[PDB]
């Protein structure tokens, strides 16, 4: 239960006993990784380290097993083996049989806890929009005019009654990513300067709407009107249209309509602005 | 917004946000962690009134001692100077955060609404070692001889292979007291050989091997030890002790000769002056049987 610690052989750094099974059973606190690195290692040397042996084992796994002679080749480092890890508590069996060919003063290592940053760290990133890093922990973030749902970990969007007056931004469907709301009508509003206009991208596989009908109409739809120009109605599972549209004006209305039954996933998409 | 001496991490806004910011405004906010760490900060949301070399509008970041750096305008057009998203990291434990606003933020004419930015920062442990000020470090003394550890907050200090960490923490003594020996051959040699041995030292080499043994002494060389023609060993003096009697008192350049014991039991006493010159000795010890 420390930050830091030094793990040595019994009578360091003199010859260790025989017939030996001694145990240290590291821990950190919440949220924090292992560091464990070996500034001396001289035991008796076997094939497998069958003889003699210092035992890596994280939780359940042997993370490692070494043995033999060996030291610093770097005059610059002290380190001569090392291991990270990304679990808070560790597990370290040194066992040496009844015999010694030879005088092995034995090992001499540190560990250190290091903090996990949960964004990078992991291949699961939980949070559904922005990851923010702290020692100790983490929390997640979200694009402009989006909240937070009260699992603390994936954002959501309005349907209807907000202004986007940045230049870049991110709009989502309702709920996203699970299974958007039946039997509403979302009208999302962007409002640029006059000399600038908004170009929306958005990837071909975050779009999943109710599938049309056999005669080629959509039951439900997504539509983007600029103006007098019209791009939709969109649907279907895939987007069908190009991932870069150039709208060429300023306010841009994105309508949603969607029926009782035949939900799906949803969508996603963001716009930046190019000048005129 | 969150100026304190105990906090991780923390939000910092433009005034009013996200209500677009007054004109004719310029607030300074310092950020500080506490000792021992640096300061991470980036900029989610960045809208200022933009202006080629930011004349008009700007926000001011600056380090310990140095302007890291002075930007403004939005997040993507090319108007010039956007942080965007880039990490600002300080090398002490504060970070001068300011931002500026002029009269006018209304360009051509017409009405124009600015933001302003949502800049967050996280607090970093530094690494005390990797500094490496060898040389000029007399009023501190924060780097160590052997080796130092670099952990969260702090740091520590450690020693080579048989040496103590004294009180200061930062350098070390040479224990050298019981050095045992109870193998059946071995290798003994003053600490830090071929190099020049430490001075001041009371070091009591033991050799216990299992009864009905003889022992084997052989010299190695180079065996150079601080010596006087005049009297012998004034300086440094390599005592041998054999079944609980002295056997010899020895130092110089030719290396003694090779002892046979007739016991199980010997000690290599080893006394230094307060000055290394010489370079040292070493020995292989090995194990004979009798009847
Ligand atoms: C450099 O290091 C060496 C390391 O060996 C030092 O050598 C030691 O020197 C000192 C004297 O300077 C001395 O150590 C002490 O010895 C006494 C016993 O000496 C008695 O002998 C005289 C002889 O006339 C009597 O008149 C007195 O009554 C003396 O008292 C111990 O009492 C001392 O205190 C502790 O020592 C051990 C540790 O608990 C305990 O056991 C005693 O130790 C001695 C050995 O010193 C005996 O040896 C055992 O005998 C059995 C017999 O079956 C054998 O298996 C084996 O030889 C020994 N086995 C074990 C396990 O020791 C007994 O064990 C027993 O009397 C004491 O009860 C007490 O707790 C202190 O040990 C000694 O001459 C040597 N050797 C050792 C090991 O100490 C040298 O001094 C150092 N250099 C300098 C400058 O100091
Ligand atoms: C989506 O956008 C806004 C988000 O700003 C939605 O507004 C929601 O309801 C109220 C609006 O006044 C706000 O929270 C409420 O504030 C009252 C103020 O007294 C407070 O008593 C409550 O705690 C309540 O939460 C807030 O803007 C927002 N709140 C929530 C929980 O969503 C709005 O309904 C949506 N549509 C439009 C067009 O804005
Ligand atoms: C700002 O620029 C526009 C387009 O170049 C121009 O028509 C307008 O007159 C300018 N504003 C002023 C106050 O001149
Ligand atoms: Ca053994
Ligand atoms: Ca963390
Ligand atoms: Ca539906
Ligand atoms: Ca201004
Ligand atoms: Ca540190
Ligand atoms: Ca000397
Ligand atoms: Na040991
Ligand atoms: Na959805
Ligand atoms: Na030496």
């Amino acid at each position: 239960p420390t930050m830091y610690g030094e793990i040595l052989s019994p009578n360091y750094p003199q010859a260790y006993p025989s017939e030996v099974e001694k145990s240290w059973d590291i821990e950190v606190p919440e949220g924090y990784g292992i560091h464990l690195y070996f500034t001396h290692l001289d035991i008796e040397l076997s094939e497998n380290c069958a003889y003699d042996s210092v035992q890596i084992i994280s939780g359940d796994t042997e993370e490692g097993r070494l043995c033999g002679q060996r030291s610093s080749n770097n005059p610059h480092s002290p380190i001569v083996e090392e291991f990270q890890v990304p679990y808070n508590k560790l597990q370290v069996i040194f066992k040496s049989d009844f015999s010694n060919e030879e005088r092995f003063t034995g090992f001499a290592a540190y560990y250190v806890a290091t903090d996990i940053n949960e964004c990078t760290d992991f291949v699961d990133v939980p949070c559904s929009h922005f990851c923010n890093n702290f020692i100790g922990g983490y929390f997640c973030s979200c694009p402009p005019e989006y909240f937070l749902h009260d699992d603390m970990k994936n954002c959501g969007v309005n349907c209807s009654g907000d202004v986007f007056t940045a230049l870049i931004g991110e709009i989502a469907s309702p709920n996203y990513p699970k299974p958007y709301p039946e039997n509403s009508r979302c009208e999302y509003q962007i409002r640029l300067e006059k000399g600038f206009q908004v170009v929306v991208t958005l990837r071909r596989e975050d779009f999943d709407v109710e599938a049309a009908d056999s005669a080629g109409n959509c039951l439900d739809s997504l539509v983007f009107v600029a103006g007098d120009r019209q791009f939709g109605p969109y649907c279907g599972h895939g987007f069908p249209g190009p991932l870069n549209i150039e709208t060429k004006s300023n306010a841009l209305d994105i309508i949603f309509q969607t029926d009782l039954t035949g939900q799906k996933k949803g969508w996603k998409l963001r716009y930046h602005g190019d000048p005129m | 917004s969150i100026p304190i001496p105990q906090k991780l991490f923390g939000e910092v806004t433009s005034p009013l946000f996200p209500k677009p910011y007054p004109n004719n405004f310029e607030t300074t906010t310092v950020i500080t962690v506490p000792t021992g760490y640096r300061v991470k900060l980036v900029f989610q949301q960045f809208d200022l009134e933009p202006s080629e070399g930011c004349f008009y509008d700007y926000v001011k970041i600056s380090a310990d001692k140095k302007s890291l750096g002075r930007f403004c305008g939005q997040l993507g057009s090319p108007l010039g100077n956007p942080p965007g998203k880039k990490e600002f990291m300080s090398q002490g434990n504060k970070m001068l955060l300011t931002f500026h606003t002029d009269f006018s933020n209304e360009e051509n004419g017409t009405i124009m609404f600015y933001k302003g930015f949502l800049a967050y920062y996280q607090a970093v442990d530094l690494d005390e070692c990797a500094s490496r000020s060898k040389s000029g470090e007399e009023d501190p003394q924060p780097q160590c001889q052997h080796l130092c550890h670099n952990y969260v907050g702090g740091y520590f200090c450690s020693c080579r292979p048989g040496y103590e960490l004294q009180e200061d923490t930062h350098s070390c003594q040479a224990e050298c007291s019981s050095e045992l020996y109870t193998e059946a051959s071995g290798y003994i040699s003053s600490l830090e050989y071929p190099r020049s041995y430490p001075p001041d030292l009371r070091c009591n080499y033991s050799i216990r091997v299992e009864r009905g043994l003889t022992l084997h002494l052989k010299f190695l060389e180079p065996f150079d030890i601080d010596d006087h023609q005049q009297v012998h060993c004034p300086y440094d003096q390599l005592q041998i002790y054999a079944n609980g009697k002295n056997i010899g008192e020895f130092c110089g350049k030719q290396r003694p000769p090779d002892l046979d014991t007739s016991s199980n039991a010997v000690d290599l006493l080893f006394f230094t002056d307060e000055s290394g010159d010489s370079r040292g000795w070493k020995l292989r010890y090995t194990t004979e049987i009798i009847k």
